[PDB]
């Protein structure tokens, strides 16, 4: 029997600062126990000062990332070149996704960027096109293994202040774009050494004001 | 007979040259755009005096940021409002904001040429939209059977728009505040109507960014009429 | 939904730094049966395209189709379709896999993998692949089948990186390719001895060598070779 | 749903149908009312899958109100069975069959007497002096054979419909919550609130 | 999830836990399962993330053009009904969306509970989700329909808090609202994680729990 | 006259009076200018208000970031002509990952027009337009006409008073496809033959609608304090 | 399938076809609606050039929607019937979607949107009727009563009469109905209904209908005697 | 193209009337007569052949009255062939009622689906409207005995007596003249054939130029009988009421 479904592995994070927003994915492609690229790009700049990745099956993938650029092409002829704001992006996604009901784009979708007060924005989704806005989240392969880190070194759950004992929490202090940046390279360095579909590079998109920037960074390829 | 979507030796439409004289023959309505507000205002023109008036809807909330006036076949208007409903709320629900004056006008007028042997003729109503967004402000747009759509800082559409129109000319300029417009929407109204002006045959209404679309109690037009007839006496 | 019948194995490819090579053998397999010894799975589109097929060979047929036709389309009301306007290899690619999604997502697949090598306009190397369920990959080396599997690995202790490309030669690319294919004619059971390869250069076009043979062939072992394990004589 | 019974009297028909609501694990709702007037002197009980039932017999009370203002007439008892009927025999063969079975107490005025229609899902009709659905009949058909008589009162019907009640509460495993009786004679259709 | 929703003197209080998960996995510690439809009525959600936020936002779109078109506000009536025709349609296609329409309109407060069956049930009490039994629980036992807005609030609160704790599928946070005849209000969001240790010392509650 | 009825009927000297009347709604339009060099491709177009109080009606619209054009006639089929092209230019890239080519574009147009006047019932579109565009063989100029007809053209111009400009551009000729590398100049040049077609109004900041694509230059449109450069 | 756009505009700005279906209205029987300050009444003339007719079978002028609104008309007879179907059809489907009987405004805007939906849809005519719409909303004890006609316009109406002789009707009602103090009670709501047709009727025998509703699903029709018992008593007090 | 050959059927004159219905209303005032008569006791229909021949085979002859169910019967006036077409569609209808409420169809029910259909003829598909009257003769447990007439424009009216076809004007006055309420069958039959006899158009009125037919409580009981008179009782009954 015909399965239409595949998976291609991967892994992506997306990260809010108060006034950057990041990013990241692997670049390695994979069927089963082989490697298909080294360097597959998996995170795209979709105009607007937005940033997307679509992780799981390739090719729901690139087929999503396509029609939202499409959608976003067709937002500018329809309302005279206006700038498609993060959270209008987010709900013009859940429905694509949701127009898959019953046949589902197989992907973890992430789009990164900044909202209208300039703050910086994370939107997640799941398959079939459930939203929200969040601070921080991990999606693919390595999504389990990184998101408590992210929890614990990002929001400092679980850690409180000395000598109170558990009485104080620890507060909850704004993250620099190098400290995000190291937190994201520590945690793909992590993914990659216990999970065998992470690894190769990592690429990692980072939104500003003054636009998008990127940066690579290679990893283990075993 | 003859085609529905037929050109004249002149180039234009038969039917939608046709249908612009029936929007003449209707009830005047007025709009004036300001950077405080745009005022819509309309003549009800009861045909009989046992005809309830406040029952005359001919100014229509289409969203809570966009307004709409209209002339000639009442009617037929009746399915574009429910478009340009449907249209406002369905991009709220794409899109998560308020859809621009602009595409929403633009939207409507898509269904104007939509027709041949689709609906048999063209609309035979003519619409003042008015509304207000970030982008592009406080707006006043005439949406016509033609599916031209032209932005104004004033306009008159009806009986009497070419007399209404020449009087728009003279008395607009960049500073008017809301106020100053609503007796300007009134006094031009009092100037082309048949019958004396008065709250129960004269409507009015208005567009602003805090309060959003709003038509007039006929104890509140009531006041800005009297107000208007010792600024006359004044001088 | 269907069955692949009449099957076409491996094919590989690679860059180097003028070009890309690509190659496949000519069989075409039915199950176990190595019915048909004649197959030609490499299809060229113009002076700088290659297509090469694995998979389904009815199937195959059917696309070897739609490209032929593609080309006479673009000839169509087209003064520039021998220069400026001629096919790239991306357009190619990109209508094959649109093709492929398509009929994916209508469960009705073309039950085939396929490497589209090239050269584009400004002479930049064109490889990618595509296959029955719309996914698409770029990488210095492709392989379908069990050429993934055995000839990658082979392939990619010369060209391990993007920065090896321009490193390799035409020669050491084609003798990794030629090597390849011997090493699946020892492991394949569904491969043949005959293939063909091609080359397409930037500067010298496109190099179409039919009826190779794997040769240089190590047996010689196999007569000291005694027994499932006590056996001596 | 589960348990809906039926009775026909001398001069009246009683419709008991029970209370309960369940999903999952859990009893949402002990107090729903699994019946829809469908006219004056026409009464619909109604049990089967989750949300067809409700879906079903409001389409059927359209229907019948739709023709009461067509004609100015009300339809007899034996006329809206019979309608019901066909629509569950054109569902059964439908693409998603509804899966609902239905009691139907009338009152003719025309032939001033009392009748009870059982139709299960397929559209199988029988007019009955006593009826049910599902499993409800296994355990008190026993008491109705017995005790049952044409020339019973209303108050005797009840009697009787009570003691049907307290052995379904005795040998059934499931919990219903009770039942809602309502009764339909020449003067319309009443509810008993106490039971 | 848990959720729930009941009627009382001073309108209808609405609450809801913050847990999504995917098998054992906790994909999300604090997901919104309330939508504002409008400033009268609200809509908790359970079962499929997906379903539940795509239909009761076309549903906020069908009631938004109600009021348009009759230049009056939905009843809780009417708006739970055109949800559960949506249902239907889409009728064993294997939709998953249970939820409560919460809101003030003419006849007083009014509480629905409308799930993919089609389902439409009017109740006083309502809990949806995969631990909705350990917040009837604490509801049949504690529930009055002369509840204050404080008390009333906080039974919500402890309700959804004990299915927290022993439903492994729900927890994160707590979600209140208020339903008045001016509108909803939202109560807040509330880690369980803080509220449970609170709870546990100022009610005596959890014994048997250490700490 | 008796052959004006419908598009489905010739004249007895072999002409389609529908179509020549569709001609001729062109003509009562706002006057608009096209012209090109090897390098840049630029639109020129006169905007026309309704009166005093209103704005000026849009000319120029963008297809995609290599191609665009401006209109003269009926506003409304321009609208519809030009989503498909958006739509054309949209699928070239989507399926072939391919720019369409100007010309192409120009067949597509002509075949879409030509169906409306053969057929029963339908209409002839009633406006013209002037496509521009920078594909793989460099700039391009085209001119199309309801009737069908496109034609591929240095520079031309269409509307009301449109064979001043048009006559302009013939003596120019040489002068004007030889400004490479030079935006400002070309566009001068446009602004220039657009200026021999005005009659009593002249040239001012609400008035005047330029647009331009080129090698390294996407296609943009240029009005209000951005075209006050050109006056 | 027959598309023929046959309600065209007109070089004058006039849909001919509309204007047709307005004189098929003029020729149409008298139908009149005055609503008191508790009620509303539906007044119908019968052209009495039909006898040997079956008054309990003959379809009656007026009709009812559902158990809380009615609907008079004048125009075409068979025209009417379409209306008053899809009316009544609509009436079942908004209690069935919304759990609330129709308003007697939103009932009106539907009939008038079906009228006007075929003013321009292709091969098919005008609707030669107009019609009356009466009742209660759900709940409300005010009076409704609103008037539809061909083009698809609708609109409220304290008093109002469509049909033959409408002119003259109208003329009585506008200074005969005050708006301060309308018909109080039932009887001067009837009284006056009768007295405004009996200046067109011709004889007030069998050629009055009269329907009253009142609130809360309350609709009656009168019967000969009693509608005679009015006529009788309106010309004694008129010879004097 | 095709526009150029349409006679557009469905639109109003100036003075807002159709003008088919109008011209098939022209074209049923010269079909042959047909009269209806309601009594407490049942009813009579009565109707005219148009200029027979003698070769004409009548016994096995249907061009005026056809049967719609038991309860139910027609009288036509117009085009037979445009008739027939209805009257089947009429039959149809009358047995989906019963199949779906296990009832016989009321009387007006058939009437009122019968008139709607003709009234579809003159509103839309730019097609010729049947050019029929018909008159309804029927009965049922609701209203009893029942007269009634649709025509072209769809329109249907409830009658004690009624006339359709050719000389009406001229067949009503004369029915409003003898008629009354308390009349019984044997003597509406008597005005019936008395009225035809008056107003044709032939010198003489035989057995050969009618079509006849009652329906009579006169059945065994409760219960309603359809009479299709033969040749042979039509001439009987005309000289017994003393006409030949
Ligand atoms: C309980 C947690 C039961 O698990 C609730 O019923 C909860 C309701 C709910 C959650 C989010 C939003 C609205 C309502 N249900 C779930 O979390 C639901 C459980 C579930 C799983 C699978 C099925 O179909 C077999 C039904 C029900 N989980 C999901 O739907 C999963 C797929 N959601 C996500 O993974 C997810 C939702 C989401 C929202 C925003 C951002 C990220 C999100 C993710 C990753
Ligand atoms: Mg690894």
């Amino acid at each position: 029997q015909f399965n239409p479904y595949g998976d291609n592995g991967g892994t992506i994070l997306g990260i809010a600062g108060e006034d950057f927003a990041v990013l990241a994915g692997d670049t390695r492609n994979i069927t089963d126990y082989s490697i298909n690229s080294r360097y597959e790009p998996k995170v795209f700049d979709c105009g607007d000062n937005i940033v997307m990745s679509a992780n799981g099956f390739a090719a729901d993938g690139d087929a999503l990332v396509k029609r939202f650029k499409n959608s976003v092409k067709w937002y500018h002829f329809d309302h005279n070149d206006k700038k498609l704001s993060i959270n209008s992006a987010a709900r013009n996604i859940q429905h694509l996704l949701y127009s898959r009901r019953f046949f589902p784009y197989y992907v973890y979708n992430i789009i990164a960027g900044l909202d209208e007060d300039g703050k910086g924005a994370v939107y997640s989704f799941d398959p079939v096109g459930s939203y929200q806005r969040e601070q921080c989240r991990a999606g693919g392969a390595a999504a389990s293994l990184i998101m408590p880190f992210l929890d614990n070194q990002v929001n400092f759950k679980n850690q409180y202040e000395p000598g109170t004992n558990g009485k104080v929490k620890k507060p909850l202090k704004y993250l620099s774009v190098e400290e995000v940046i190291k937190l994201v390279r520590d945690s793909f360095t992590s993914a990659t050494e216990r999970h065998i579909q992470v690894g190769d590079g990592l690429e990692i998109l980072i939104v500003t004001k003054d636009g998008v920037r990127k940066e690579f960074y290679e990893l283990k390829r075993d | 007979d003859r085609g529905v979507s037929t050109f004249s030796p002149e180039g234009r439409l038969f039917q939608v040259e046709y249908s612009l004289e029936a929007i003449k023959l209707g009830s005047t309505a007025i709009g004036i755009a300001t950077k405080e507000g745009v005022v819509l205002g309309v003549e009800k023109r009861a045909t009989s005096p046992l005809l309830e008036s406040d029952s005359i809807e001919k100014i229509v909330e289409i969203d809570r940021h966009i307004g709409c006036a209209m002339s000639g076949l009442t009617a037929d208007a009746r399915s574009m409002i429910e478009h340009a409903r449907t249209a406002a709320v369905t991009h709220n629900l794409y899109y998560d904001e308020d859809i621009n004056v602009e595409s929403l006008t633009q939207s409507v007028c898509d269904l104007a040429l939509r027709f041949g042997e689709l609906m048999s003729r063209p609309f035979g109503v003519a619409l003042l939209i008015a509304g207000h967004d970030a982008d592009d402000g406080y707006q006043l747009f005439h949406a016509e059977p033609s599916g031209t759509f032209y932005r104004y800082n004033a306009k008159a559409i009806g009986s009497g728009s070419e007399g209404a129109q020449a009087e728009l000319l003279n008395e607009w300029h960049s500073s008017l505040t809301l106020k100053e417009a609503e007796l300007l929407v009134l006094k031009i109204l009092k100037q082309v109507m048949e019958e004396k002006l008065d709250e129960n045959n004269a409507q009015l209404s208005c567009i602003t960014k805090q309060d959003g679309f709003k038509i007039y109690d006929n104890e509140k037009t009531a006041e800005l009429i009297k107000e208007l007839k010792e600024k006359e006496a004044a001088e | 939904t269907q069955q692949p019948i009449v099957t076409g194995t491996s094919v590989i490819s690679m860059k180097y730094d003028n070009g890309v090579i690509i190659a496949a053998d000519n069989l075409g397999s039915y199950g176990s049966l190595l019915r048909f010894n004649g197959v030609e799975r490499l299809i060229p589109v113009g002076d700088n395209t290659v297509v090469g097929i694995s998979g389904d060979i009815s199937d195959m047929q059917h696309i070897e189709r739609l490209l032929k036709d593609l080309v006479t389309e673009n000839a169509y009301d087209n003064p520039l379709a021998d220069a400026e306007e001629a096919l790239e290899p991306s357009y190619i690619f990109e209508y094959l896999a649109t093709v492929m999604y398509q009929r994916r997502s209508k469960m009705n697949p073309l039950w085939n993998a396929i490497i589209v090598a090239g050269v584009q306009s400004n002479g930049d190397q064109f490889l990618r692949y595509v296959n029955l369920l719309g996914v698409t990959y770029s990488s210095p080396t492709l392989a379908t089948g069990f050429g993934a599997h055995m000839a990658n690995p082979l392939l990619r202790k010369v060209v391990d990186r993007e920065s090896d490309i321009p490193k390799t030669t035409v020669q050491v690319a084609e003798e990794a390719i030629v090597n390849a294919m011997r090493v699946l004619y020892y492991r394949d059971a569904r491969s043949s001895r005959n293939f063909s390869l091609a080359i397409i250069d930037k500067n010298t076009g496109l190099t179409f060598k039919k009826n190779l043979q794997v040769e240089n062939m190590k047996w010689d072992f196999a007569k000291d070779i005694k027994g499932y394990g006590t056996q001596k004589i | 749903m589960d348990i809906i019974l039926g009775i026909r009297v001398q001069d009246s028909v009683i419709l008991a149908s029970s209370k309960a609501v369940t999903r999952g694990i859990s009893v949402l709702k002990d107090s729903d009312d699994k019946t829809r007037q469908l006219s004056p002197h026409t009464l619909m009980s109604f049990a089967g899958e989750a949300g067809d039932t409700v879906q079903f017999a409001e389409y059927i009370q359209a229907n019948i109100q739709l023709y009461s203002i067509r004609e100015d007439y009300e339809l007899s008892p034996q006329a809206v069975s019979s309608f019901v009927r066909q629509e569950l025999a054109k569902s059964i063969r439908s693409r998603r069959p509804y899966q609902v079975n239905v009691l139907i107490g009338g009152y003719d005025k025309k032939k001033n007497k009392p009748e009870l229609y059982q139709i299960d899902y397929l559209g199988t009709k029988v007019e009955l002096p006593y009826g049910a659905h599902g499993y409800s009949g296994f355990y008190t058909f026993s008491l109705l054979d017995h005790h049952y008589r044409p020339d019973m009162t209303t108050e005797e019907g009840l009697d009787l419909l009570k003691l049907c009640v307290q052995e379904l509460e005795k040998r059934m495993p499931m919990d219903f919550k009770g039942v809602i009786v309502k009764i339909v004679d020449k003067d319309g259709i009443r509810q008993v609130d106490d039971f | 999830t848990t959720t729930l929703a009941f009627k009382f003197q001073h309108g209808v209080i609405a609450a809801v836990d913050s847990r999504a998960s995917a098998g054992s996995y906790i994909s999300a510690l604090r997901v919104n399962k309330v939508i504002e439809i409008n400033p009268y009525l609200l809509g908790t959600m359970s079962g499929c993330a997906a379903d539940c936020q795509y239909w009761e936002r076309l549903l906020a779109k069908e009631c938004r053009l109600y009021y348009l078109r009759n230049g009056e506000r939905i009843s809780v009536s009417a708006a739970s009904k055109l949800l559960s025709n949506m249902m239907c349609q889409y009728r064993g296609m294997g939709l998953s969306m249970g939820s409560m329409i919460c809101g003030w309109d003419k006849k007083g407060p009014g509480l629905y509970y409308v799930d993919e069956h089609g389902t439409r049930l009017s109740g006083n009490m309502f809990s949806t989700g995969s631990g909705n039994t350990y917040a009837y629980g604490v509801l049949d036992s504690n529930y009055k329909w002369d509840l204050s807005v404080e008390d009333a609030l906080y039974l919500g609160k402890r309700s959804i808090l004990a299915a927290a704790h022993r439903d492994a599928y729900s927890g994160g946070s707590v979600n209140l609202y208020h339903v008045t005849e001016d509108g909803w209000i939202y109560h807040g969001n509330h880690d369980v994680g803080e509220l449970f240790w609170k709870v546990k010392e100022e009610e005596g509650s959890f014994n048997n729990v250490i700490g | 006259n008796n052959y004006d009825g419908d598009t489905v009927t010739f004249s007895p000297t072999g002409r389609l009076f529908q179509v020549e009347y569709a001609l001729e709604a062109i003509k009562q339009g706002s006057v608009t200018v096209g012209l090109r060099s090897n390098t840049h491709a630029v639109l020129v177009a006169l905007k026309r208000n309704a009166d005093e109080l209103s704005s000026y009606q849009k000319k120029i619209i963008k297809c995609d970031e290599h191609m665009g054009l401006s209109l003269a006639g009926l506003a409304p089929d321009a609208r519809v002509l030009s989503n498909y092209l958006r739509q054309q230019c949209n699928y070239s890239s989507l399926v072939f990952n391919r720019k369409l080519a100007v010309e192409r574009a120009g067949h597509l147009l002509c075949d879409k027009a030509q169906k409306n006047t053969q057929s029963y019932g339908g209409r002839p579109y009633g406006v013209g337009l002037l496509i521009i565009g920078y594909d793989k063989s460099g700039a391009h100029l085209l001119e199309f006409q309801p009737s069908g007809n496109v034609t591929e053209l240095y520079g031309t111009a269409i509307g009301a008073r449109s064979q001043g400009a048009k006559t302009y551009l013939e003596r120019t000729l040489d002068t004007f496809i030889k400004i490479d590398g030079n935006p400002d100049e070309l566009i001068k040049a446009g602004v220039e033959a657009i200026s021999q077609s005005l009659r009593d109004e002249s040239l001012t900041v609400d008035n005047l609608s330029i647009a331009i694509v080129g090698k390294d230059t996407p296609f943009t449109i240029y009005d209000g304090e951005a075209v006050a450069k050109y006056i | 399938g027959y598309d023929r756009a046959l309600s065209i505009f007109s070089p004058d700005g006039h849909i001919f076809q509309v204007e047709y279906a307005l004189e098929a209205v003029k020729r149409g029987t008298c139908a009149v609606g005055v609503k008191g300050k508790n009620c509303v009444v539906l007044g119908c003339e019968r052209r009495s050039t039909l006898k040997l007719q079956d008054t309990r079978i003959t379809p009656s002028k007026v009709s009812k929607i559902d158990s809380h609104v009615v609907l008079s008309f004048s125009g075409l007879n068979a025209d009417s019937r379409i209306l008053i179907e899809k009316a009544r059809v609509e009436a079942q489907s908004h209690r069935l979607t919304l759990e609330d009987p129709v308003t007697v405004e939103y009932l009106t805007r539907y009939v008038a949107g079906v009228q006007q939906r075929y003013t321009q849809s292709g091969g098919v005519r005008p609707f030669g009727v107009s019609t009356l719409i009466a009742g209660f909303d759900p709940r409300d004890d005010e009076p409704k009563l609103y008037q539809t006609e061909p083009s698809g316009i609708y609109s409220s109406w304290s008093a109002q009469t469509i049909g033959r002789n409408s002119k003259t009707v109208r003329e009585f009602l506008e200074k005969n109905y005050d708006r301060k103090e309308p018909p109080a009670t039932v009887e001067e709501c009837v009284k006056l209904t009768v007295r405004s047709l009996l200046e067109v009727v011709q004889t007030g025998a069998k050629n009055i209908e009269i329907t009253v509703v009142k609130p809360d699903s309350d609709i009656v029709a009168l019967s000969s005697e009693e509608i005679n018992q009015y006529v009788t008593q309106i010309e004694q007090e008129k010879q004097e | 193209g095709s526009r150029r050959y349409d006679s557009r059927t469905t639109i109003f004159s100036p003075e807002g009337r159709l003008y088919q219905v109008e011209y098939a209303l022209e074209s049923i005032s010269h079909a042959g007569t047909a009269i209806g008569i309601m009594a407490s006791d049942g009813i009579v229909l009565a109707a005219e052949r148009k200029v027979t021949s003698t070769l004409l085979e009548q016994d096995t002859s249907t061009e005026k009255l056809y049967k719609l169910n038991d309860k139910i019967a027609v009288a036509v006036a117009g085009l037979t062939a445009d008739a027939e077409i209805l009257i089947n569609t009429a039959r149809i209808h009358a047995q989906n009622y019963l199949k779906t409420y296990n009832e016989d169809i009321p009387v007006e029910i058939l009437v009122r689906r019968l008139s709607d259909i003709k009234q579809g003829y003159t509103q839309h598909g730019g097609l010729r409207p049947f050019g029929v009257s018909f008159i309804y003769a029927g009965y049922d447990d609701r209203y009893g005995y029942q007269l009634y007439t649709s025509n072209p424009s769809g329109n249907y009216t409830g009658w004690k007596a009624i006339s359709v076809g050719a000389n009406t004007s001229a067949a009503q006055t004369l029915l409003q003249m003898d008629y009354k309420d308390d009349m019984k069958v044997d003597d509406a039959i008597e005005l019936a054939l008395k009225t035809l006899s008056k107003t044709t158009d032939s010198s003489a009125l035989t057995y050969d130029r009618l079509e006849f037919a009652t329906i009579r409580k006169g059945a065994n009981d409760g219960e309603v009988y359809q009479k299709i008179f033969k040749p042979q009782e039509i001439k009987d009954i005309l000289v017994k009421t003393g006409i030949t």
